[PDB]
């Protein structure tokens, strides 16, 4: 069309950037993310990102949706950090959950300031990389999950 | 505090809460007056008594073009069918995208000036889709009443570059279906025999996967035709009309506009992309709206892409089953996030800014 006439005229811009990037100031759960290499693991909680403890990392829920930061040192400089960000969709997890898995992912990567690297990850689908992450039988599925957030309209 | 979510298509109100799994009510945007020229009727009622009534959309492809008869729709919406104070909800609406600006702008105007909204926004179609698939890399073919569009996005962002749109969709569609069935010698021509066709053409057409071969078939004996009961009570018969109507998309000649079809446009959104992303979005191409309802269309869709696409190149179309839904579920997860409420718009924002600050908080 003429996109500058448009709803879209904005689209792309530095500005969508900013107002992004303020949004992801508002959640609790990426204060602190990413400060150091290792791997930090929150799950989908009725709509809500709840850290899952470090002795669990690798194990979960096949109803549930997760997001997992994978924080290294690039090739290009060994003394700063990039990151993979992962969101991990189990075979029985619920719409809400996995529809916030996505957008909280592309939140985290906002707050890291477009650095993540995205990865979306169904189970039975890991990519290469993510089956990197845990050690050797590191990664378990477990039964059952957490309650939908969504209230079912009859 | 629950934020509404309403979604308004062209063709149907989709309204309801933030955190339900579906809107609580579904009705036709439609506003009837009396044919002989309270004094009108809105929605369901309008099509209960649409015996006596002329029926006006106030939306046409996606664009409000009535906005007295859209101010009744909302109030419509909440005083009637939700039973809420709008002052007391913020309120998710949606857009497709290439709409004017003006559009967007009017919208914010009348929910804060004249619904009293404490806070609001106006959100992209096609994303809300993505995200109700669980996908934040895709591209999205939406197609409702009024308008298909595609808008790829890669890590969260739609590409504005590659975003299509047509103004050809399941309206359009209804009248060609209108059309044709003249044919056979019957006449369908009011605003309440459009809205009988359109039942006809939701209960009854497919996309045939080869066009001719169809063709063909349906001349060779009557094994696809199918009958129908009219409101009056007269059976009619149709035939080859099943997927005629809905190869309009694949061949938008059939109503005399030149464009591509939406096989070719969703390739051409995807050429627009830069190339290391292609593979990506081939394999993740979503469909979202009641016209990608038809039977066969995905089965269509595969079948073209692949006779574009390179030769190697991995294909994969995603028709969700709720997919009539999926703009507004992608809303109900999104407005439950404190954070995307955190971009809304608010009443004080508004009273200091005017219409103008939707397109500095709404992308
Ligand atoms: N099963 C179906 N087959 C074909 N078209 C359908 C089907 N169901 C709904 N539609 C068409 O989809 C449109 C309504 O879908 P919807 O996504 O709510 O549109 P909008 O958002 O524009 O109101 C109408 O054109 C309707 O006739
Ligand atoms: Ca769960
Ligand atoms: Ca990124
Ligand atoms: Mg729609």
């Amino acid at each position: 069309y003429n996109i500058a006439d448009s709803n879209i005229a904005n689209l792309g811009t530095e500005l969508e950037k900013k107002v992004k990037l303020e949004a992801s100031q508002h959640e609790d759960a990426w204060k602190g993310a990413g400060k150091q290499v290792g791997v930090e693991i929150w799950r989908i909680q009725q709509f809500k990102v709840v850290p899952v403890p470090k002795k669990h990392h690798g194990s979960f829920y096949t109803g549930d949706s997760y997001i997992v930061l994978s924080t290294y040192h690039p090739k290009t400089n060994p003394d700063k950090l990039a990151y993979d960000v992962h969101f991990w969709l189990g075979a029985f997890t619920t719409q809400d959950e996995a529809g916030t898995a996505a957008y909280k992912t592309v939140e985290l990567d906002d707050y890291l300031g477009g650095l993540p690297v995205q990865y979306r990850e169904v189970q039975g689908y890991e990519s290469e990389r993510f089956l990197s992450l845990f050690p050797k039988g590191g990664l378990r599925i477990l039964d059952g999950g957490v309650e939908t957030g969504f209230h079912h309209v009859e | 505090t629950t934020a509404l979510v309403c979604d308004n298509g062209s063709g149907l109100v989709k309204a309801g809460f933030a955190g339900d799994d579906a809107p609580r009510a579904v009705f036709p945007s439609i506003v009837g007056r009396p044919r002989h020229q309270k004094d009108s009727y809105v929605g369901d009622e309008a099509q209960s008594k649409r015996g006596i009534l002329t029926l006006k959309y106030p939306i046409e492809h996606g664009i409000i073009t009535n906005w007295d008869d859209m101010e009744k729709i909302w109030h419509h919406t909440f005083y009637n069918e939700l039973r809420v104070a709008p002052e007391e909800h913020p309120t998710l609406l949606t857009e497709a995208p290439l709409n004017p600006k003006a559009n967007r702008e009017k919208m914010t105007q009348i929910m804060f000036e004249t619904f009293n909204v404490p806070a609001m926004y106006v959100a992209i179609q096609a994303v809300l889709s993505l995200y109700a698939s669980g996908r934040t890399t895709g591209i999205v073919l939406d197609s409702g009443d009024g308008v298909t569009h595609n808008v790829p996005i890669y890590e969260g962002y739609a590409l504005p570059h590659a975003i299509m749109r047509l103004d050809l969709a399941g309206r359009d569609l209804t009248d060609y279906l209108m059309k044709i069935l003249t044919e056979r010698g019957y006449s369908f021509v009011t605003t309440a025999e459009r809205e009988i066709v359109r039942d006809i053409k939701e209960k009854l057409c497919y996309v045939a996967l080869d066009f001719e071969n169809e063709m063909a078939t349906a001349a060779s004996s009557s094994s696809l035709e199918k009958s129908y009961e009219l409101p009056d009570g007269q059976v009619i018969t149709i035939g080859n009309e099943r997927f005629r109507c809905p190869e309009t998309l694949f061949q938008p000649s059939f109503i005399g506009m030149e464009s591509a079809g939406i096989h070719e446009t969703t390739y051409n959104s995807i050429m627009k992309c830069d190339i290391d992303i292609r593979k990506d979005l081939y394999a993740n191409n979503v469909m979202s709206g009641g016209t990608t309802m038809y039977p066969g269309i995905a089965d269509r869709m595969q079948k073209e892409i692949t006779a574009l696409a390179p030769s190697t190149m991995k294909i994969k179309i995603i028709a969700p089953p709720e997919r009539k839904y999926s703009v507004w579920i992608g809303g109900s997860i999104l407005a439950s996030l404190s954070t995307f409420q955190q971009m809304w718009i608010t009443k004080q924002e508004y009273d200091e800014a005017g219409p103008s600050i939707v397109h500095r908080k709404c992308f």
